[PDB]
DNA sequence: AAACTATACAACCTACTACCTCAT
RNA sequence: UGAGGUAGUAGGUUGUAUAGU
């Protein structure tokens, strides 16, 4: 009669060396791991988008608070959580006029709007860091709130992606410029009402955990490392591979895969996997042929040598679809003898949904259920004691695991996989259902599929999240 | 609903047993594996339904 | 030069892989 | 962030238009 199995719940280090398990509570008593000097935020949009950022900037100084720090921890300030400063000086503003906006606004087809709107945004940027002496670290696009409205893609009064940000990023990734887009109404909610009379982008009592999350993502983007994995063997390598589709018209999707790694930190080395018109979208079943296969294990391993000079011991590949034996046999002759291949898939759409007898409350997270000694599940969502709430919604679910070729434990890539979930950067959250490099992937793919011009993406990761 | 029916006979019929099928331990030219449990998978589901169907909800 | 007749992929018969949005 | 909404095919069923000696 089978149980459930138990993997504890994983460590993040911090500053000092010190391990605990909650990203905020650790930053907020120990801090980064490495410091850096100082962060110059650079803002375009209009004078009211500056004075609002201005507003909810000094806000963020202060010491804010919430309903109970046992689910969403208090803000002790910037400064005292991360070791860096904010001001409110120092700081460059570009201006954008609201009668081109109207100007723009009466075109019939919304997308030639997005597309002049992005481009504009875009060479506004080029030309504020291309002259300005002043450095500035991260750029905040204060896009206003009725252009992400009216402007949307089914909007009523090809490559190129109607996604504002989207295109924002894409085609500013041929120049490194880390960027962070900011909706108005996110932080504008104190004037921002309904029709009714009401916040519908109501912040009255979690406005902490929305300081928190954009606190980290100024500190990620800015160059500093926020917090990193506790115990990674000397010679694993994750890679976390992106099976997104995009739907790209006649077009050849074919396989849209991108990839992420993780070897000895948090650092994500994303290589472009190729587009490769072999496999017209008439055949989407992401069979790798063997030359892009062994292109992108020479990507991984090439930079597995850059950053650690010694060859890894074992490839952990992370996706998301079932695979084929031609790819896998691509994948290792590439490789060298000593070093193990092992493939993970990642689903959501088995449905187990585990309910509880007595009382209203759902499946802690960290059960293990395992059905093989290949398949098994992982209770990644669910109730977590350290939080005192659930981070799922009404019941968790699960995520299948399976193990396709290779020897390895299964405890041991559950709980390898477990780690890899605490890792979420954009968004300050306890964990994630998907692991982080599987919450990259689709907007990692959604970036790149925006622009298909460029030939050599940056393999960092401020410019993407 | 079919009166034509009337002449089958039965020889023709082969029948299969569902132990090996579920065990895995049945394999034959005429029928695999994945088709004979894709096919027991169906009858469930068939069957199901028209099962709620007939509790006229 | 021609008898049978399946051939050589091919259009499709129920449910597998992934998207995209609707609002909590 | 998770449960409803949706085009389209795994892979072997049976209909288009042949040509094999």
């Amino acid at each position: 009669m089978k149980e459930l199995i138990y993997i504890e719940e994983p460590s993040i280090l911090f500053a000092h060396g010190q391990k605990c398990t909650d990203p905020r509570d650790g930053l907020a008593l120990f801090g980064p791991l490495n410091q850096i000097y100082g962060i110059k935020s650079g803002v375009v949009g209009t004078q009211k988008g500056l004075q609002i950022f201005k507003s909810y900037l000094d806000k963020i100084q202060k010491p804010i608070y919430n309903h109970n720090n046992i689910t969403r921890p208090m803000f002790p300030g910037f400064e005292a959580v991360f070791g860096c400063k904010w001001e409110s000086q120092n700081i460059v503003f570009k201006e954008i006029t609201d009668e081109e906006i109207r100007r723009y606004l009466f075109n019939a087809s919304t997308h030639k709007r997005t597309y002049d709107l992005v481009t504009l945004f875009n060479d506004k940027i080029i030309t504020a860091n291309k002259n300005d002496e002043e450095r500035v670290d991260v750029w905040f696009v204060i896009v206003p709130e009725e252009i992400y409205k009216y402007c949307r893609p089914n909007s009523v009064l090809y490559n190129y992606d109607a996604q504002f940000h989207d295109q924002l990023k894409a085609r500013l990734l041929e120049h490194t410029i880390p960027t962070q887009i900011l909706r108005e109404s996110t932080l504008a909610w104190r004037d921002f009402k309904n029709t009714f009379g009401a916040p519908i982008r109501d912040f009255s009592k979690i406005e902490g955990h929305l300081a928190w999350t954009i606190s980290t993502a100024a500190y990620y983007k800015a160059g500093g490392k926020p917090w990193k994995l506790g115990d990674i063997r000397p010679g694993v390598c994750y890679l976390g591979l992106v099976y997104k589709k995009i739907e790209k018209s006649k077009n050849p999707q074919n396989a849209c895969c991108a990839a992420q790694m993780f070897l000895d930190n948090g650092d994500g080395t994303v290589f472009k996997g190729e587009v490769g018109p072999w496999y017209n979208p008439e055949k989407g079943e992401y069979h790798l042929k063997p030359k892009e296969a062994k292109a992108l294990l020479t990507q991984a391993l090439e930079s597995y040598k850059e950053q650690n000079k010694s060859y890894p011991k074992e490839v952990f590949i992370h996706a998301r679809t079932r695979f084929n034996d031609e790819e896998w046999n691509a994948f290792n002759e590439v490789t060298p003898k000593n070093t193990n291949l092992v493939g993970v898939t990642i689903t959501k759409s088995k449905p187990l949904k585990l309910y509880k007898t007595e009382g209203a409350f759902p499946i802690m997270r960290g059960n293990a259920y395992i059905v093989d000694e290949k398949k098994a599940f992982l209770w990644t969502l669910g109730f977590v004691p350290k939080l005192q709430s659930t981070l799922s919604m009404e019941v968790p679910n699960p995520i299948f695991i399976e193990i396709n070729k290779g020897e390895a434990e299964i405890q041991q890539v559950l709980k390898d996989i477990l780690a890899l979930t605490k890792l979420n950067y954009n968004a300050c959250i306890y964990a994630d259902g998907e692991p982080v490099t599987l919450r990259f992937a689709n907007k990692i793919g959604e970036i790149l599929t925006a622009s298909t011009e460029i030939k050599t993406p940056p393999l960092a990761f401020k410019y993407y999240i | 609903q079919l009166p034509k029916t009337e002449t089958y006979n039965g020889q023709e019929s082969i029948r299969i047993s569902t132990s090996d099928i579920l065990s895995g331990r049945y394999d034959t030219d005429f029928i695999r594996n994945y088709e004979c449990q894709r096919l027991i998978v169906q009858l469930i589901n068939k069957a199901f339904e028209l099962r709620m169907k007939d509790k006229n909800v």
